[PDB]
């Protein structure tokens, strides 16, 4: 039994399969946001350098959006905030194993901002209760 | 009918390269594994490798050290395969056998063709 | 019990945004110039089932890029050689009568001149032989004069097409449809994705495109808003179509010094007879080739009507001539042969008679310009007719008998007969997930 | 969100007798800080609103002696002992903790 | 003294648009929070929105979906408000109300003015 | 009560406001590091890109920091050193709710190499513990 | 006894001392990654730029993959996957206390790939194992 | 006023109004201009 939902689907293979067998496939994703112009006038100077500048800004906002959700070295991190139930109104089996990641973004799409507004203050506050407990 | 078509056989040269090539009909190609098997008549069978008409993901033998380059064609549904410059003793027949789903994995070696004679002289 | 809310990353996310891409060639010239990067031969294509991916053509910037991108090449690799100013002096100019068919009578003109050498106090009186379509009575003077002089093709970087592959940056994706009825824009159900796109050579023409990449099954119509006759009809062959051109001249090629470590090659002295440059087609291909694109192209109009086909509208030489650039010498050619028909419900070759222009003038971009010097002995050439992009007439009573004419001749439609499968997509990987979460509080 | 609701929708009363007011919270308004931020105003009819009481334990400048706030938690009240011309509007029972900072449903005092 | 300075009464179109002044005088505009209000004769208080005259912070009310833009100046201590193209029903008078001190904030609604009578015909 | 001190105060805007206050805003600051030039010849061509780059290598700067001392991933995290009391003779009221933090870190910024001198050491010790720990 | 194994020995310094004694020497070598360009026309502008970007890609490379593997914030992070036997069959004494780092990588560079196979699969592991213990 | 040293004569005053002043300038000729071509591609305009 060689044949595993795993890594070897592909880069972005996953995108066709359920939310659920998704989940494995994360690590496949992270390694190609950096690497591929590795190996080395005006045209194609600057614009190698346009390129790689913009990918390095792109991977950063990521990574630091990550550092202050506190989430940041863990490749699946969760925090302790609960999210208003009318944003969607799914069981977890309704959920990651019977629908594509793909069209899940689109709906939820309009609250991601919201959302985010919760995780930074969740985070702040879970260091302030630290520093009471540390205190 | 899921049928893997082969070539009947060929006659190389040492020094010389082959193109094993391992058409597929009947199915859908970009999901079922692919897989290579050798048939010794004075031998068992043998693994040879395995390719993913998929992603290009491609898994080789222990025993081999990477001898083979594994390519395939999504466009005509086709699987190739490079041995690369075997020698005298490897002379015997491959099988191109179809392997199961990356999921469910169970319905491995579930077709078979009919293999080509490799007979390098 | 209440779910709360989890933070994924790297998940399968797609945003339709487009950026610069970036160029890789395979192992001096114009279009890699020894620059890009080497792409290495494993171009891993991955197919993603159970998807569905909308693609725009026509609205791709992928063309746009190209289209800027190689016009930058063009510049950059003029400006390293001679200019040509002082060859605007006054040309007392001759026919030539010296062994010349009646096809092309006064075609070529004799020409002499007191363009100047290499000490600036010295001059020097040279002859050279012009084409009819690079000079014009004041007694004559070049074309290009009264507009800004161009310089001279640098002798030695070669024009010859090279395929250029486009790759995108990390963090962008670009995803290819394979299903072989794509029309122009729709949903696709064979979605891929590749990093580098295959080999795509710039190759010029304006009316049959040459060395495109051909269709999978079938001809395909590729088309935006169809019943408006203003916009370009996109057709792809699926056999191609061999067309041979020639130049019978034995041309030779004369150098004079213009200046410092400045040299300028003119035409001439002539050798052998004098024939027309013609290009060949074979006549059973063509026939069943144009028979298969009213097959499929009666598809998407009236049964019965009588589809007739006829030559451009007139207008400039640039857009009413079919253009290539085979050799390095330019050919304008006239391809009223190869619509001459009508096509009702239910011997080995054509000759066309072929122009030659050396002044050059390249994207309407008025302000440049460049010389295209000549080569010693005959040229042959050996090209694949793969499509045409026809153009629809307007004024039609009723929709019937309907009749359409070669035109365009915008060098974007060229390309889009090659980028129409390509997209850039952008990567989300940041995404949140509803579940049953317990942060393990320190 | 948190309602503010008012029994009296309208409270008819004469010349010198004692008004009573109240109103209601749905969820207690108990800041963390030990406050409740609760406003009484009485808004003019046609005039600038002005503001009563605030704190409701607290009372603002130009103190009158018949308006005396009272209540904590659900339970929000206001007694006047006496009544006269300016008592007579419609007073706004405002919550001062949660968001959005809703006012009163209002209650209207008119002598019929 | 502390005063909030309002237009009179404005007489708008349908389809046009108003400019919604607030003066702030006899204090300092850059900290205590600035609040609209309505006051329908036939309806209760109800909260429109919140303009915070230091970082230029904005809330707006969830029953709005931002239908108002909010603008403050700094230098010549105002406060402006738009609609943004309100209708008939909506004709009424709104009063610039001042708010305390984001850090205290128990003053709320400590001073008003006089309000704009807005009556789009 | 909406106006509580928080983010809202603005980028910069507890630079105002004492120690104690100013630790709550210190999300907006993480922010406003990287993003403003999202949205796009040689001038403001060059310039663009040594600005980016800039940026870029900046925030690097103090997350690589971050990383040897073992805080990262935490906005407001400390470790087990020590300080020498003779920097700073005052109490934890004396600092925080008392004084704002522009005039603090002038007085102490003759200490900034030393207190750092003390942060990587503990941590890497930190990390020798666990290990022997581990093994 | 001011002389102890540690820092001063130089950066790179700990090349030719024994791996167990170079394990201390790990903090100097992280410092030295990103500054030295800190204070500052075609020629020199550009190559400023193209030697600022790679010096800024290339750590990013590394920094996403201890990300990956789970092991970032921590200069020294060990994960629980086991490793093949057959590709060292020597002593902890015999490796750390007794041979130097530089040949060592040497021997052992044809299998990084091949153990870099594993870390990252052991991580995703890892963290499924926390959603089922976290559900 | 807005000065550095201004006991020091060797630097400028800088002085910054209240209330703009309208300044009204104009040119009352009637020109009329000349392209004259130079080279290829080239020209050149004169007066008159
Ligand atoms: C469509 O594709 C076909 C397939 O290649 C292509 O035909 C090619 O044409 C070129 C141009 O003639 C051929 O290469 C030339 O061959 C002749 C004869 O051997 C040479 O003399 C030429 O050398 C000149 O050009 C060099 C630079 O390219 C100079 O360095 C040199 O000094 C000479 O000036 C040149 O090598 C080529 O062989 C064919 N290819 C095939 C497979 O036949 C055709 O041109 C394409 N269509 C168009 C419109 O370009
Ligand atoms: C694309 O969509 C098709 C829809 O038919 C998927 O087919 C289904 O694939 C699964 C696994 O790949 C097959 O096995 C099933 O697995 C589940 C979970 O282990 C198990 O509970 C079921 O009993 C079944 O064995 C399934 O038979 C097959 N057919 C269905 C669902 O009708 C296909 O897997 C999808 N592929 C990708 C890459 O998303
Ligand atoms: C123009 O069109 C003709 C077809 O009319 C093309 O000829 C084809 O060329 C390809 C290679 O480009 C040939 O495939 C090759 O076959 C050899 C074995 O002969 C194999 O070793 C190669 O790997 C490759 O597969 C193909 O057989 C040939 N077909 C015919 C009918 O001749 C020609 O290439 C086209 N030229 C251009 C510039 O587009
Ligand atoms: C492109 O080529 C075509 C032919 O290959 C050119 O059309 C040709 O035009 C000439 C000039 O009018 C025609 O000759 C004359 O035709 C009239 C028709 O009544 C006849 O009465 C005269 O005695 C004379 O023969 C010629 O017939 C015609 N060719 C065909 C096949 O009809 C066309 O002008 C060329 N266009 C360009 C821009 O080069
Ligand atoms: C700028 O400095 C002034 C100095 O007067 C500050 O005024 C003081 O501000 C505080 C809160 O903003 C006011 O409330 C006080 O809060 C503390 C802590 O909650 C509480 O213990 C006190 O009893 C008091 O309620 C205070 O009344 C006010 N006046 C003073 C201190 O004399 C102002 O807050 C500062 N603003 C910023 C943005 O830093
Ligand atoms: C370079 O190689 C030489 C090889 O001789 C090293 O010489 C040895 O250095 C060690 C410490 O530097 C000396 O002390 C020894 O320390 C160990 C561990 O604390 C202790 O168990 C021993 O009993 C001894 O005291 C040692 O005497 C000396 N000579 C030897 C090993 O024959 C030198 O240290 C190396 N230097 C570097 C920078 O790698
Ligand atoms: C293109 O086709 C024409 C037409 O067949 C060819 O013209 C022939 O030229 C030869 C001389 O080389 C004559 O003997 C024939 O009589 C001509 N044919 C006709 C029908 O008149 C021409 O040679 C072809 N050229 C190429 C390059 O294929
Ligand atoms: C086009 O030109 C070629 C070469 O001048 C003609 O000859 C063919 O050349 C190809 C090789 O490129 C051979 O495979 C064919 O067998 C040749 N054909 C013949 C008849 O000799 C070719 O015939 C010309 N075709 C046309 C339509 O003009
Ligand atoms: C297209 O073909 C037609 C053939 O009918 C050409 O029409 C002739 O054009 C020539 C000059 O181009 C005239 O001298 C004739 O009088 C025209 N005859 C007719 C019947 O129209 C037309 O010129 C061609 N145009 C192009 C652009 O190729
Ligand atoms: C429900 O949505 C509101 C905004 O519409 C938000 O303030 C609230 O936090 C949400 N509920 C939860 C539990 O997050
Ligand atoms: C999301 O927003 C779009 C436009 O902003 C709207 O059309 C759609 O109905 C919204 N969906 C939900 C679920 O709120
Ligand atoms: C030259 O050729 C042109 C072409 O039309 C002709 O008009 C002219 O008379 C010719 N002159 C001589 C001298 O042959
Ligand atoms: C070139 O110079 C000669 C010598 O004076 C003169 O006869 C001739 O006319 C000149 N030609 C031109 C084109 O000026
Ligand atoms: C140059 O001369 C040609 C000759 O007719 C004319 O068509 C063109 O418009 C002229 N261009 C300019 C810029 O004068
Ligand atoms: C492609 O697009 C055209 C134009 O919108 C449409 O008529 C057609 O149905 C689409 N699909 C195919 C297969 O042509
Ligand atoms: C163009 O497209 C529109 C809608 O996309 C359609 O109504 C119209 O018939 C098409 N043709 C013309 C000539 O407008
Ligand atoms: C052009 O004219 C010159 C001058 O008479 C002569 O020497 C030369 O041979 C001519 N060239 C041709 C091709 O007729
Ligand atoms: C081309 O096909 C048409 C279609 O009927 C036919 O009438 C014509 O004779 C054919 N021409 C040649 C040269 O085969
Ligand atoms: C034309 O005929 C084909 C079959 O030969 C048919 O499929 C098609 O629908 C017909 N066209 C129209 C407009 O009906
Ligand atoms: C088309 O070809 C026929 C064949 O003789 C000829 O009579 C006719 O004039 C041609 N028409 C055109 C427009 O080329
Ligand atoms: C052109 O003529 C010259 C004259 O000697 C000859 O050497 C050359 O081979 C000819 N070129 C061709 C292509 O016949
Ligand atoms: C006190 O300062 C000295 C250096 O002056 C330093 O070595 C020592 O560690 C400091 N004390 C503490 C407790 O850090
Ligand atoms: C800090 O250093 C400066 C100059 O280095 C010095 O003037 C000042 O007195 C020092 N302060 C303390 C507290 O050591
Ligand atoms: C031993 O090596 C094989 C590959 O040769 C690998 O699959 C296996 O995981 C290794 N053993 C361990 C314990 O890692
Ligand atoms: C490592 O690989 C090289 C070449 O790939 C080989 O020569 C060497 O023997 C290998 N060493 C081991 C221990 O496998
Ligand atoms: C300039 O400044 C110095 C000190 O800043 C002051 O002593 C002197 O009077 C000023 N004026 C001149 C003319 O130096």
């Amino acid at each position: 039994a060689v044949g595993i939902g795993a890594v070897f689907l592909g880069f972005l293979g996953a995108a066709g399969s359920t939310m659920g067998a998704a989940s494995m496939t994360l690590t496949v994703q992270a390694r190609n946001l950096l690497s591929g112009i590795v190996q080395q006038l005006t045209v194609w100077g600057i614009k190698q350098l346009q390129a790689r500048v913009l990918a390095v800004e792109r991977y950063l906002r990521d990574q630091q959006l990550l550092g202050i959700w506190g989430c940041s070295g863990k490749l699946i991190c969760c925090t302790n905030v609960p999210w208003n139930s009318s944003w969607s109104n799914r069981n977890l089996s309704e959920i990651w194993d019977n629908m594509t990641w793909l069209q899940w973004d689109k709906e939820i799409s309009n609250y991601t901002q919201i959302i985010y507004g919760l995780l930074e203050e969740s985070q702040n506050q879970q260091e302030k209760n630290e520093q009471d407990l540390l205190a | 009918q899921v049928q893997l078509q082969q070539p009947g056989a060929e006659f190389v040269k040492p020094g010389a390269s082959v193109r094993m090539s391992c058409k597929a009909s009947g199915y859908t190609f970009t999901s079922y594994w692919i897989a290579w098997v050798k048939q010794r008549p004075g031998q068992g069978l043998e693994w040879i490798g395995d390719i993913y008409p998929g992603s290009g993901y491609t898994n080789y033998n222990g025993k081999f050290k990477n001898r083979a380059t594994l390519t395939v064609d999504t466009s005509s549904n086709t699987a190739y395969m490079q041995l690369s410059s075997l020698t005298s003793e490897d002379s015997a027949v491959y099988y191109c056998t179809r392997g199961g789903t990356t999921f469910v994995a169970e319905p491995w070696l579930a077709y078979w063709g009919q293999g080509t004679l490799v007979a390098v002289s | 019990e209440n779910l709360w809310v989890t933070v994924y990353y790297g998940v399968p996310v797609w945003k339709d945004a487009e950026t610069t891409l970036f160029c890789a060639s395979d192992a001096h010239n114009v279009w890699a110039t020894h620059a890009c990067v080497p792409t290495d031969p494993n171009p891993q294509e991955i197919h993603l089932e159970n998807v569905t991916e909308e693609f725009n053509m026509w609205k791709n910037n992928m063309v746009e890029q190209m289209h800027t991108d190689i016009i930058s090449l063009w510049d950059q690799s003029l400006k390293p050689c001679v200019k040509l100013t002082p060859l605007c002096v006054t040309l007392q100019c001759t026919n030539v009568t010296n062994n010349i068919t009646d096809d092309m009578r006064g075609e070529l003109k004799n020409c002499s001149f007191n363009m100047t050498t290499e000490l600036r106090d010295k001059k020097q009186k040279v002859y050279s032989l012009f084409y009819r379509l690079d000079v014009v009575q004041i007694e004559y003077r070049l074309i290009n004069c009264n507009t800004s002089a161009c310089t001279q093709a640098c002798p030695k970087v070669s024009f010859e097409p090279i395929p250029i592959h486009y790759c995108a940056p990390a963090g962008f994706a670009i995803l290819k449809c394979k299903d072989k009825k794509f029309n122009g824009t729709g949903p696709c159900p064979s979605v891929s994705t590749v990093q580098c796109t295959h080999g795509i050579k710039p190759v010029v023409s304006t009316q049959l495109l040459l060395n495109g990449s051909l269709a999978e099954e079938e001809v395909m119509i590729r088309s935006e808003n169809i019943t408006n006759n203003a916009k370009n009809i996109l057709v792809q062959f699926n056999t191609p179509v061999q067309i041979n051109c020639t130049r019978p001249n034995n041309n030779t090629r004369k150098s004079i010094r213009i200046g410092p470590g400045q040299a300028f090659y003119a035409t001439g002295d002539i050798i052998g007879d004098i024939r027309q440059a013609h290009c060949n087609v074979s006549k059973a291909t063509w026939n069943e080739t144009l028979g298969k694109v009213v097959k499929q192209l009666r598809k998407h109009f009236g049964n019965n009507t009588i589809i007739r086909f006829a030559n451009s509208s007139g207008g400039d030489l640039e857009v009413t001539t079919h253009s290539f650039n085979c050799g390095g010498e330019f050919f304008y050619c006239n391809t009223s042969g190869l619509f001459n028909s009508t096509w009702i419900s239910n011997n080995d070759s054509i000759t066309l008679p072929c122009r030659i222009k050396q002044i050059i003038n390249m994207w309407q971009r008025i302000g440049q310009c460049m010389y295209a010097p000549p080569i010693q002995g005959v040229i042959r050439c050996v090209s694949n007719i793969t499509g045409l992009i026809l153009t629809r007439d307007g004024g039609s009573t009723n929709s019937t008998t309907e009749t359409f004419r070669p035109g365009g001749g915008d060098m974007r439609d060229n390309w889009r007969s090659e980028l129409y499968k390509y997209k850039v997509v952008k990567i989300e990987p940041l995404g949140v997930a509803p579940t049953r979460c317990k942060r393990r509080v320190v | 969100d948190v309602v503010m609701t008012q029994t009296p929708l309208t409270l008819s009363v004469t010349i010198g007798q004692p008004a009573s007011i109240s109103c209601k919270s749905s969820q207690s308004l108990l800041d963390s800080d030990g406050k409740t931020y609760l406003n009484w105003l009485l808004q003019r009819p046609g005039q600038s609103p002005k503001r009563l009481i605030y704190l409701v334990s607290k009372l603002d400048s130009g103190v009158p002696d018949r308006f005396t706030g009272s209540g904590s938690g659900t339970d929000f009240t206001l007694k006047i002992s006496r009544v006269e011309a300016e008592d007579l509007g419609i007073y706004y029972c405002w919550q001062g903790t949660h968001f959005p900072q809703t006012f009163g449903g209002g209650t209207r005092l008119e002598i019929k």
